[PDB]
């Protein structure tokens, strides 16, 4: 449910509803952070403060909001409302080219393996698009469940997304092992990107 | 057998009047289970102006000596699918409230229920072939959560629990 | 001008209650329904029930029936929304919205968000851990390094590098909940390659609950 567009381009979102009398449609629109702010109600009428390139028309059961033209403060998440019932959101974001990430891997600190939990980073740095796929490797066995991932926002300026994987292991196990690797595969990157160090080097 | 009310102050038995119509207020969330659960309103006294069919007796939840329907008992809403607008029922035969003087006004057990029946019937008219299910108030100040009104110029309140505790398939 | 302000954030253990408040102001406090939605971090608007602030009759939706209570105070124009049996999938942001009609559905306007968290953890200030750059972290002609900020609780926790004196190509990550039920992030800056040799960098962690503010010092290789 995610839309990439650029600014000019002309967007349809379609909101599968129950037919009314009086065509009881209402949409949002909500920014990272922030309340939700009203665009229409009723299906097809307009609220005041809101631009004339938003418009809504609902025949039946299909309701759709139309952006004539996207402008960069367009660019955010759009909810249809029924009576109490709010149905999935729809997030349009900045389409841009495809850039490869930049992949970079930490070892865990000399300071942190005094506590008992060995902590590896895997970073991967202004992308596009946000499908991104991190594979961890110990010993050259692919590992699973001892991950977690968080992704930023895209960036105001070049548009871009960046990753963080960090793998968790314990003291124990980790002393246990030589070699950690993770692999990063994207529609930027011909082949698979492997970073990996040793143990202690 | 009847139902007992327990009202604060006691009114006295001159004050007894006829129930011709109630107002309900449909629980919000679609449960998709052919289940309705409605209840006394939740509403102001701007519901009560609505349905125009409350007599000149101050009155909350129930109706007193307002005015019948013909042959057939009538809902009406202003959106049927607005958990937020209230629901005006308008009885075709009353229901006679006497009440004792010691706190206390009976209602027939009997009557109540085959009115009961006749009201989530015609509720299932609006809303298909459903299980319609009578829950007791919300809450809310005493004049609103309690069926409440005057009688002279005293203000009485009565609580309604027993009013609203039923299951229809 | 009409405008609904909540109270701050709150944080929970779980099975207690949280009473949330939203203050009304610029109109007629007790002639317009206020309503209470439920937000979920990434996942979508959940409503919960509207209150009659006139005669304090309510609605809420059949599955918090039993869990919510919405009061009002009109000698302050503030609405109550209380929540029991507190449970860890609670965690979540309440908004409480005024419709643009008397009773309508439709919300014109909103407040701020009250941001609840139920955990059984406690406050614990963060263990701040390097990331050190190195030739497994020259990827081309740029390099990248970072802070690891760990095990703190609760939320928020600021991260600057250099004392703002640092900006251009600072990447602070959404702080993520671990298993421990303590929170965790990272912050990455890229810089060129051949600053590492040059440049020294220093993250200041900054975590207000605690009152723990922690310096550290990354170096290369
Ligand atoms: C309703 O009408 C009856 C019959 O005239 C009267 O005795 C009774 O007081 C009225 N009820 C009220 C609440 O005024
Ligand atoms: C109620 O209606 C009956 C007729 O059904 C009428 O005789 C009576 O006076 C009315 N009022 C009361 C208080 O019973």
């Amino acid at each position: 449910s995610t839309l990439s567009a650029s600014v000019g381009d002309r967007v349809t979102i379609t909101c599968r509803a129950s037919q009314s009398i009086s065509n009881w449609l209402a949409w949002y629109q909500q920014k990272p952070g922030k309340a939700p702010k009203l665009l229409i109600y009723k299906a097809s009428s307009l609220e005041s403060g809101v631009p004339s390139r938003f418009s809504g028309s609902g025949s039946g059961t299909e309701f759709t909001l139309t952006i004539s033209s996207l402008q960069p403060d367009d660019f955010a998440t759009y909810y249809c409302q029924q009576y109490e019932t709010f149905g999935q959101g729809t997030k349009v974001e900045i389409k841009r080219t495809v850039a490869a990430p930049s992949v970079f891997i930490f070892p865990p600190s000399d300071e942190q393996l005094k506590s008992g939990t060995a902590s590896v980073v895997c970073l991967l740095n202004n992308f596009y698009p946000r499908e991104a796929k991190v594979q961890w490797k110990v010993d050259n066995a692919l590992q699973s469940g001892n991950s977690q991932e968080s992704v930023t926002e895209q960036d105001s300026k070049d548009s871009t997304y960046s990753l963080s994987s960090t793998l968790t292991l314990s003291k124990a196990d980790y002393e246990k092992h030589k070699v950690y690797a993770c692999e990063v595969t994207h529609q930027g990157l011909s082949s698979p990107v492997t970073k990996s160090f040793n143990r202690g080097e | 057998d009847t139902i007992t009310l327990p009202c604060r102050p006691a009114p006295p038995p001159h004050c007894s009047s006829n129930i011709t119509g109630l107002i309900l207020t449909r629980q919000g969330g679609y449960s998709n289970a052919n289940t309705v659960i409605f209840r006394p309103s939740g509403g102001d006294w701007r519901d009560i102006a609505r349905c125009q069919i409350a007599g000149t007796v101050v009155s909350t939840q129930l109706f007193l000596n307002g005015s019948l329907a013909e042959e057939e008992v009538v809902i009406r809403s202003e959106d049927w699918r607005d958990n937020a607008k209230s629901i005006c029922v308008q009885l075709a035969t009353s229901v006679e409230i006497a009440c004792t003087g010691a706190g206390h006004c009976a209602i027939s057990r009997a009557k109540w229920a085959n009115t009961l029946k006749q009201i989530a019937s015609k509720l299932r008219e609006q809303y298909g072939a459903k299980t319609i299910i009578f829950k007791p108030s919300s809450g809310g100040d005493p004049e609103f959560v309690n069926h409440s009104f005057n009688c002279g110029g005293e203000f009485f309140y009565c609580a309604s629990t027993q009013l609203f505790a039923s299951t229809w398939f | 001008q009409v405008q609904l302000v909540q109270s701050g954030a709150e944080v929970r253990k779980p099975g207690a209650s949280v009473k949330v408040s939203c203050k009304a102001s610029g109109y007629t406090f007790t002639d317009y329904y206020i309503h209470w939605v439920r937000q979920a971090p990434g996942q979508g608007l959940e409503w919960m029930g509207w209150i009659n602030p006139n005669s304090g009759g309510t609605n809420y939706a059949q599955k918090f029936q039993g869990w919510v209570t919405m009061t009002r105070d009109t000698s302050i124009s503030t609405a109550h929304m209380e929540l029991r049996r507190l449970r860890s999938d609670d965690r979540a942001v309440y908004y409480c919205a005024r419709g643009v009609v008397h009773s309508g559905f439709e919300f014109g306007y909103w407040g701020q968000g009250t941001l609840v968290t139920v955990s059984s953890a406690s406050t614990k200030g963060p263990s701040v851990f390097p990331l050190a750059p190195s030739s497994k972290s020259t990827s081309g002609g740029t390099a990248a390094l970072g802070c690891l900020v760990k095990d703190y609780f609760p939320e928020p926790v600021t991260v600057s590098w250099n004392s703002g004196a640092l900006t251009s190509g600072v990447h602070t990550f959404p702080a993520v909940l671990q298993s421990s039920g303590l929170y965790s992030l990272s912050s990455v800056v890229t810089v060129p390659s051949s600053s590492l040799g040059t440049q020294t960098y220093i993250c200041n962690v900054n975590h207000k609950p605690s009152n723990t503010k922690v310096d550290k010092k990354v170096e290369p290789k």
